[PDB]
């Protein structure tokens, strides 16, 4: 799962079979991270216009 | 793949099943591979 975002604490109670979440648009908002089976929010990066 | 959901819920009504929501949470994620058309449920006896 490929991406760009910020990766950010969370306080989210995950279910234990829950890996990852999914916004309106369908792309992930959150994620279970391997190794560590952590639970790291996915926050887009700032942009806007000049 | 063959999912197997569960849930257990504690109930206190006699005969029929009871009126109620309850969420079956995914339990194992099986990979088998197999054909499945018919199935058969195991019971236990009680000898005396
Ligand atoms: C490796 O990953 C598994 C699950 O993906 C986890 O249970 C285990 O603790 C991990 N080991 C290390 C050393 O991170
Ligand atoms: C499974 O078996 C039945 C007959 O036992 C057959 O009609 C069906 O096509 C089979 N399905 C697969 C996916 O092999």
């Amino acid at each position: 799962l490929t991406g760009t975002g910020v990766l950010t604490e969370s306080n989210k109670k995950f279910l234990p079979f829950q890996q990852f979440g999914r916004d309106i648009a369908d792309t992930t908002d959150a994620v279970r991270d391997p190794q560590t089976l952590e639970i790291l929010d996915i926050t887009p990066c700032s942009f806007g216009g000049v | 793949y063959f999912k197997i959901y569960s849930k257990h819920t504690p109930i206190n009504l006699v005969r029929d099943l009871p009126q109620g929501f309850s969420a079956l949470e995914p339990l194992v994620d099986l990979p088998i591979g197999i054909n499945i058309t018919r199935f058969q449920t195991l019971l236990a006896l009680h000898r005396s």
